[PDB]
């Protein structure tokens, strides 16, 4: 759990990227936010 | 008259 | 239109007037209601 | 790996929502809607084409044959004369339906259909005019699966003699219009259509009723107000929404159109209307009408739907696919 | 734990996401009418001429 | 919806086998 | 207003139900 | 030819068949 919580942090910053992506492709075009 | 049952002029009102 | 007991008459006439045909049962033959293919 | 699949699930989840975050805010602009439904409708190019319904075999042919033999006769009657036709019709069915005995001995298969036409004749060949009682006799002719497709039939050709008189006005399109209208506002309020829909009560309080709320407004077409008036009165444990969708359907279908429910997310330019008229039509083989709704969480896209066949675009939905795909 | 390859797991998973809209089969609950060239509910849950509340029902193919 | 909820009010103000007050058809 | 009345069974309109006709004399449920 | 209404009820014409009108014993095959 520790190294869990830790990985949290750890991982949560580079989301953004994940979730940018993913509306971009849905939506089909690159989306700048 | 018959039908099957009889059938006379006015259940609601019950060959030939 | 309108609607009057003469039409009660109509009808008694209509069934005084009226080959048979396999339904699936054969319709016809008036000499249950509906039935006693082709 | 539950640890592995709990860093997973939460990682998509907060990945998953601030995108839907970015999505709601990205497509917010008018301008990425037309984009969002520009790219659907370039899609619906690229997607390849495809490959009287609730009626028995007898009844079916049946209502063939009469609604033939209308389009025969009324090919030269006019506008009076159809509006005559209807309403005589309309009585007619009205007729059946509370002389249950009448309709019975009248739509009783048979081979030799003489007896009816002279019990047609002597009841009523005076009280309605010619051409009504050639359709009646021609309807009661033929054989009907059941008895009340007898009725069904007669109120069809009333119907379509209704239409025919607002094809030779020119109201065809108006007339449609103000069906679909009156269809989407009978849905929205499931209590008037639940009110109209009971036959049990009196018909003409029910027509009163409709003619006093709802058809009886400044902006209403007479054919659409005359065809509802007639649907509603000459009802049978159908709900009225049903009925009045069956009409604008019909309706259309004379045309040899059909009924495309497109929902989008905000008005579709002119050009983007004759896009998805021509991408659809070509899709389903036969041209297509396409009627539009507007609902703001479909979030641009186009979500269509055609008889049992939809095509769901919305962003919306891709979002909530998006959410149930996570391991 | 190797914390990348936990978020190339989601990086594939967003990738290659194609949710492209397929032409589709639907009915609904009377009591389910549709579906004529036939089954989903909702929440994951899973035949004559009339029919096969309220509810929409889609067919899995 | 202000003239529908009137007329439709109105409508079954003036509405109010047989015997109303078991089904649809009959008792 | 989403409130039923007895039919037989009661009555719900369309998409306010809680047996098909939207069924699941006349006193509101 | 016929076509599948229930699942076996099958439509024909109307003199190229017994259930009784036309029928006897995917949907539209």
């Amino acid at each position: 759990s520790a190294q869990g919580d830790q990985v949290r942090s750890g991982l949560e910053s580079s989301v953004d990227g994940l979730s940018a992506k993913l509306a971009s492709r849905i939506l089909g075009v690159d989306v700048n936010s | 008259r018959v039908v099957r049952d009889v059938e006379f002029p006015r259940g609601d009102s019950l060959r030939g | 239109t309108i609607s009057a007991a003469d039409i009660e008459g109509a009808i008694e006439d209509y069934v005084s007037s009226f080959i048979g045909t396999v339904i699936d049962h054969v319709e016809g033959l008036p000499s249950d209601e509906h039935s006693v293919e082709g | 790996q539950q640890l592995i699949r709990q860093l997973r699930t939460g990682l998509g989840a907060e990945a998953v929502n601030k995108a839907a975050e970015i999505v709601r805010a990205h497509v917010a602009d008018p301008q990425a809607q037309s984009a969002t439904v520009d790219r659907f409708l370039s899609e619906l190019e690229q997607m390849a084409p495809s490959s009287t319904s609730r009626l028995r075999a007898a009844s079916r042919q049946s209502l063939a044959a009469l609604v033939e033999k209308f389009d025969s006769v009324a090919g030269g009657l006019d506008a009076d004369g159809l509006t005559n036709l209807a309403d005589e019709l309309a009585s007619v069915a009205k007729l059946l339906l509370s002389e249950t005995a009448l309709n019975k001995h009248l739509a009783e298969p048979t081979d030799d259909s003489a007896p009816k036409v002279r019990l047609l004749e002597r009841l009523l060949s005076d009280k309605v005019s010619a051409t009504t009682l050639d359709l009646l006799r021609t309807a009661v002719s033929n054989r009907w699966s059941t008895e009340s497709n007898l009725i069904d039939a007669v109120e069809h050709t009333a119907r379509l003699a209704l239409l025919k008189r607002a094809e030779i006005a020119g109201e065809v399109d108006e007339v449609e219009e103000q069906l679909f209208r009156f269809g989407r506002v009978l849905d929205a309020e499931p209590r008037l259509s639940a009110l109209l829909s009971d036959y049990t009560t009196p018909a003409e309080g029910r027509v009163a009723l409709l003619d006093k709320a709802l058809t009886g407004r400044p902006g209403v077409n007479q054919t659409a107000a005359a065809l509802l008036s007639q649907t509603v009165g000459l009802l049978r444990g159908e709900r009225a929404d049903e009925a009045v969708i069956d009409l604008a359907e019909l309706a259309v279908s004379r045309r040899g159109e059909v009924v495309a429910h497109v929902s989008a997310a905000a008005e579709l330019s002119d050009a983007q209307r004759t896009r998805l008229t021509e991408v659809l039509s070509r899709i389903y083989g036969r041209p297509v009408s396409v009627q539009l709704h507007v609902d703001p969480e479909l979030l641009g896209g186009l979500s269509i739907t055609v008889g049992d066949e939809v095509i769901d675009g919305s962003i919306a939905s891709r979002l909530a696919a998006a959410q149930t795909g996570l391991p």
